[PDB]
DNA sequence: GCCATCAATATCCACCTGCAGATTCTACCAAAAGTGTATTTGGAAACTGCTCCATCAAAAGGCATGTTCAGCTGAATTCAGCTGAACATGCCTTTTGATGGAGCAGTTTCCAAATACACTTTTGGTAGAATCTGCAGGTGGATATTGATGG
DNA sequence: CCATCAATATCCACCTGCAGATTCTACCAAAAGTGTATTTGGAAACTGCTCCATCAAAAGGCATGTTCAGCTGAATTCAGCTGAACATGCCTTTTGATGGAGCAGTTTCCAAATACACTTTTGGTAGAATCTGCAGGTGGATATTGATGGC
């Protein structure tokens, strides 16, 4: 049987989602999860569909960016494999936490 | 409305795999999944806290995208396309 | 003496208030002029970051005047809940009471 | 001899000498080559320092020490001339210069000299001619020839073009025995006094007549009633008070005389022409001056002139007096006593007058401008200069002194007067002659009078109480003029009594009577 | 008669807040209870961050606020400190804070 | 009959611009030469973006600009970079980028 | 229904100067008109700023080539303010 | 006979202490001043500075080192290290946007 | 001039160096730095020299705006808040 | 390897005392600040046209979810070259105080330059239909890329 | 380990259907611009007052060299974590249609904001004089940590 070794399609996937610009996480459970946090906030709310697509952009460039983060910050401790203090790090630097 | 509940579970495992594999990270430990589920649940509510503030003033039940504009932009992530 | 060489510098400042309510908070508190710059500037910074957030919200909803209610939404964006809260009781308190007067 | 002039003047030197760092870059010549500095030599012409002065005391190349003060100053104006201000050399000459006023003095004074200073006088200001009016300003580029200002010949190239930066060196005098060169000043020697000469006092400790007595004193100067009146209060006030370091007071009324005010245009345009008032208001102006005996000698310490318009005056000025200008210097002994003194002098005025009749006095309080000189010429330099409330509250405590003895009735400012009286127009004002009110109505005429008064209160007080011929004295010009003419500065004690020599010489023998 | 800041029972000066609101060009025209309300809402900030300063001070066994107290006071209280998180304070230092790694044994 | 816009030699409207800066209560009074400036600035800088983008999309072989080429045009400019490092473009993506160590390390 | 202005014909127009075979799609040009937008606005409230600092109440050419001075980097702020001194003289010629 | 020393850390924690709780400056002025006005110069020639303006410069500058410095030792002591190296300050500015 | 011109021309230490390196340790210490590495001081000088230009150019812009060429307090306060990094007490 | 403890040290505190800095009191006044009056107006309510926001049907293929094996990556352990920490030594650089004038600000004039607004003309959105067009998407095969197969 | 080879993802040219990009016809109200009228921000000149650069001494530090305990990375080994692969199936994703809650346009109009005009108080500023919080200075003194030493 063929296989590849470790790492070979997480790479070539890597040039995969850095050469496509779609989104990335799918649509409905973001919307659910912002319906159900903002009801949380307060009931009876209605969303616009690109009020929800620009949520959904935002989120993921945010995220995205935070792995470009993630990756500079596991490959200051000699590692290519994130773990969460990684982020936290990241996050620390930023402001986001402290 | 439908008092819906647990859905952070929605943003799967592949998906933010592709994520990081599109922010150039090339092994994932298995926490990272759901503790980057909660990073961007943070997000979440601050956006949509400062969306839904902005909707208010307005006197209107229907969030837009406009408004949207306004808190990424308050945030210091300001978005482009979506007006503004 | 017209052209006077005293003075005609007259610089604003919330010096006297600051004092005041250092009083308030704690009669038997000194104040030193380092900090009592440090007030002023927090105050300040604080009133144009604040006017700011009412003026952008009057503009953005094609509202030409600057009204309580723009404030009150300007402070819940800018404040969390524990001092958008106690920011809001006390200044609801405060228009109502110049209200009543 | 050489050996009695170096055992004098080693103790200075070599005190300048103990001072470090300061005098170490004074102990060579200065090099230009070395030091860098190749324009030393067109900027100072004659440069010395301490090793010359050290070889030329070694092989006695002086003959009197003034030669050696002379080199010292010299040198310390050339370090200061030539090195800026905030530079090393400037500040270590002037702590090399302190240490020398602070040590020259005790030596020269054994040695049979007066003293051990180099004494320049002030910057003599000079006068304009084309325009006869205005005067040569100092510090500053001047138009002269065989003086103009800078405006007066505007409205061809012969003039030269310089800065008033010049001084005048005190002048000296030779003993007719001994040879010695002495300061006129310290000793206190005029011409027209002595007309056999200067001798020193050493001379005459081996003649056992001493110095004749001066007839040109204050005591001598012809008396008066107020004058006398003014003396005695004085003298009777210092023998009560009893001081040891206090000295007798004459106070001596050397000028009297009948002028006439003259309404200005403009006022006499509004109020003369239609007859009201007379054209001209009569009065009689006197000047007076208080001598105190310091050291043996007379020194002048308070002058002060006065106008006073007589019963016969048309009103308002009708029964009257007005201090004109009030000067004085601070040289009295005691100073703690010294202002004590000038109240008895003022009051002693404010009863006679009250004696005499008269009714209402007023007091101009206002404080000299730097530079402006009353009536002595070259005040002081460590004379301070009070601030206006400060004058004020002086006038306030000697108007209330005089209330105490029942001397003065009242004491109100301007305003609060006119106010009181209902006063309803500017006319009604007294005239004096130069005050500040006459050129104020002017003043409004040519372009709220009540308000001028408000803005000036405190410094106008108005008082209720119910011929000596003499050019130099007659205002306070032709003093102030020969004065500075002559260099009679009171800014020391022994320069104030120079002046006071002088002064008393001008009155007892060119006078009118 | 009354002060508007009398009438809202305020220290700070309503007037001065209209003012400034009227001269710094963020809207032509400005509501009546817009100086009150950022004049109540200065004062509440302002009321907590002295409160805090002093409480920092008599900790410091000091009687007078100084900027050292009012960083101790700001970067204590999460909230206040994140209002002034990305603002640098003058002549306050920085927090005692030594990290385990760097503590002995 | 000349537009104060065709008078500056500019495509931008300088009216339309102008009329933004008096309604954004930026102050009580707007100079007049103020729009023209603010017109040539932003017609400079969608001038070099769009350049840019054009670029961008001549090598990818794509005569349509879209947000991807936008977003290529605005990270590989680092001035732009600069301009715009706290913006998202929408649908724009990220530049390919992977480090030396997550190559293969044989 | 309510007017909605936008930048889309000049950024065409230009565009067209600068690439005269290219097109756009209708999300790049919501792009381009929301960057215009966000730098006209930063831009000029760096402008309105600098105008209250000196108690100046009116917008020239000079605080706003400032604002773009401070807000722009390098070869970009040269640019701006070049031609914008251009395009100020060119309007006060004629 | 062997004259006392401390070893190495004490005196480093000492100055963590004393450092943390004291506000004084630690740029010397002359310096800053002096870095102030050529930097200024390269930017306009004949400069003229305020006192008050050269101490906010100062403080300022040392709240921005500070800050960093914690980010700094924040990146270290995530490697498994106790010594700043250059890699830190450079991830700490990178994260920051600065870079 | 002669005399007191040549007071301390020890000129020959560089711009940048002049940040005097136990400053930078005291920093560290006041950041929270247990252990330095050698070579850091410089890099975080030329960090600091890069924060200037950062900073004071844009107060220096706003100089030559008011038609001045002294740098007040207020330029500095407000190109730090320009900037993101707002002073206090200097806004007098 | 633990730890109980002579001994030098910086520091917390018990105390203090003089001074730069903070606090208290009297007085003037232009600058706000409060109140009165006529004017203008932005937005409240009232009703309604209308766009998209929310909601239910259906199906089938794109990934979501679960399981397995092991490649190798993260984690733990030793240790040795060595880079920095602590410290004594020398001296020099920094800090504080004093002093000219280069410009920071206050006063006055007045003109090129800024609003207010009534028209008139051009012009930028834009309902609507028609033609053009770049690339979404599927096909097929030559082309690198990867991994371990014979030896 | 260097050489070939098989399984596999990639590039890429090509061709077809179409939502979207581009071209006109007509419309049309919102601006744009010109020409008076009115007002004012500020250019420009002259000048008093700050304070900033320059320069001095007094002093609180900084710059080098030495010794060495401890830091960091290279080398080594190994448990198990997750990547690659695959099977099963979950739910997706679109295309479609629909009732109506809700967004927004239009009309009316009034309490609220504004522009003066006048009277009232009042925080700034300057100078005098009193009060004091605390920065250090001096006497212990105290964990405390490195070191000597005993078990």
């Amino acid at each position: 049987p063929h296989r590849y070794r470790p790492g070979t399609v997480a790479l070539r996937e890597i040039r995969r989602y850095q050469k496509s610009t779609e989104l990335l996480i799918r649509k409905l459970p973001f919307q659910r999860l912002v319906r159900e946090i903002a009801q949380d906030f307060k009931t009876d709310l209605r969303f616009q569909s690109s009020a929800v697509m620009a949520l959904q952009e935002a989120c993921e460039a945010y995220l995205v960016g935070l792995f470009e983060d993630t990756n500079l910050c596991a490959i200051h401790a000699k590692r290519v494999t994130i773990m969460p203090k990684d982020i936290q790090l990241a996050r620390r630097i930023r402001g986001e936490r402290a | 409305r439908k008092v819906l509940r647990d859905n952070i579970q929605g943003i799967t495992k592949p998906a933010i795999r592709r994520l990081a594999r599109r922010g150039g990270v090339k092994r994932i430990s298995g926490l990272i999944y759901e503790e980057t589920r909660g990073v961007l649940k943070v997000f979440l509510e601050n956006v949509i806290r400062d969306a839904v503030t902005y909707t208010e003033h307005a006197k209107r039940k229907t969030v837009t995208a406009m408004d949207v504009v306004y808190a990424l932009k308050r945030q210091g992530r300001t978005l482009y396309g979506f007006g503004g | 003496k017209d052209g006077k060489k005293r003075k005609r510098s007259r610089k604003e400042s919330y010096s006297i208030y600051v004092y005041k309510v250092l009083k308030q908070v704690h009669p038997d508190t000194g104040i030193s002029s380092k900090a009592m710059g440090i007030m002023n500037s927090f105050v300040n910074d604080i009133f144009e970051r604040i006017a700011g957030e009412a003026s952008r919200l009057a503009h953005y909803n094609k509202r030409s005047t600057i009204t309580s209610r723009e404030i009150q939404t300007a402070v819940r964006l800018l404040l969390p809940g524990e001092l958008a809260k106690h920011a809001v009781s006390e200044g609801t308190k405060a228009v109502t009471k110049y209200t009543s007067a | 001899k050489p050996e009695e002039l170096r055992q004098a003047l080693m103790p200075t030197l070599e005190a300048l000498y103990r001072q470090d760092p300061e005098s170490l870059p004074f102990r060579q010549p200065v090099d230009p080559q070395l030091l860098g500095i190749p324009d030393y030599f067109d900027i100072v012409k004659n440069p010395m320092d301490l090793s010359t002065i050290k070889r030329k005391l070694d092989t006695g190349q002086y003959q009197e020490p003034w030669q050696y003060v002379d080199d010292v100053w010299l040198m310390f104006n050339n370090a200061w001339l030539y090195n800026r201000k905030t530079s090393r050399v400037y500040k270590f000459c002037s702590k090399l210069a302190e240490v020398f006023e602070q040590e020259i003095d005790p030596v020269m004074q054994s040695l049979g000299y007066c003293c051990g200073r180099k004494y320049e006088f002030s910057p003599q200001t000079l006068c304009c001619y084309g325009k006869q009016l205005c005067t040569i300003p100092r510090d500053a580029a001047y138009y002269s020839y065989q003086h103009f200002c800078e405006k007066c010949f505007t409205e061809k190239d012969q003039f030269e073009k310089k800065k008033n930066d010049t001084l005048d060196p005190e002048p000296f005098v030779d003993c007719k025995e001994c040879g010695r060169k002495m300061h006129q000043i310290c000793v206190l020697h005029y011409d027209i006094i002595w007309p056999s000469g200067f001798v020193c006092d050493n001379c005459l400790k081996k003649t056992g007549r001493p110095r004749k007595e001066n007839k040109f004193s204050a005591k001598r100067l012809q008396t008066t009633r107020l004058g006398n009146h003014l003396e005695d209060r004085v003298n009777k006030f210092l023998r009560r008070q009893n001081h040891p370091e206090a000295g007798e007071v004459f106070v001596r009324v050397v000028a009297s005389s009948d002028k006439t005010v003259e309404v200005k245009p403009g006022m006499k345009s509004r109020f003369v022409d239609s007859g009201e008032m007379s054209e001209s208001f009569p009065y009689r102006t006197k000047a007076l001056f208080a001598f105190e005996e310091i050291d043996g000698v007379d020194v002048c310490f308070f002058g002060m002139h006065v106008q006073e318009y007589g019963s016969d005056c048309p009103p308002p000025n009708t029964r009257r007096v007005y201090i004109s200008y009030l000067d004085s210097i601070h040289f009295f002994r005691p100073r703690c006593l010294r202002t004590a003194v000038y109240h008895e002098i003022l009051i002693g005025y404010l009863e006679y007058v009250k004696k005499l009749g008269y009714v209402t006095g007023h007091i101009w309080a206002c404080p000299p401008s730097e530079g402006d000189d009353y009536i002595f010429h070259c005040h002081p330099p460590d004379q301070k200069i009070p601030k206006p409330k400060r004058l004020q509250e002086w006038y306030k405590k000697m108007l209330d002194k005089a209330f105490a003895e029942r001397i003065i009735h009242d004491y109100k400012d301007i305003f609060k007067q006119a106010t009181e009286d209902r006063l309803t127009s500017a006319k009604e004002l007294p005239y004096f002659e130069g005050d500040f009110w006459p050129n104020v109505l002017e003043e409004s005429i040519k372009e709220k009078l009540y308000a001028t008064m408000e803005k000036h209160k405190e410094v106008f007080f108005v008082i209720h109480l119910h011929l000596l011929s003499c050019d130099l004295m007659d205002g306070r010009d032709a003093f102030l003029t020969l004065a500075r003419d002559k260099h009679w500065e009171f800014s020391s004690l022994r320069r104030s009594k120079w002046s006071t020599l002088c002064m008393l010489v001008e009155l007892h023998t060119q006078g009118q009577d | 008669a009354k002060t508007r800041s009398s009438r809202a029972g305020l220290q700070f000066p309503v007037g001065r807040v209209h003012r400034l609101l009227r001269k710094g060009n963020y809207s032509e025209r400005v509501g009546a209870g817009a100086p009150v309300y950022l004049a109540a809402v200065l004062e509440y900030l302002t009321a907590e961050i002295l409160e805090l300063a002093g409480n920092a001070a008599r900790d410091n066994k000091k009687t007078r606020i100084i900027p050292r107290h009012l960083q101790l006071a700001i970067r204590n209280d999460e909230e206040l400190n994140k209002l002034l998180g990305r603002v640098t304070i003058a002549q306050g230092g920085v927090l005692p804070n030594i990290q385990a790694v760097l503590l002995p044994k």
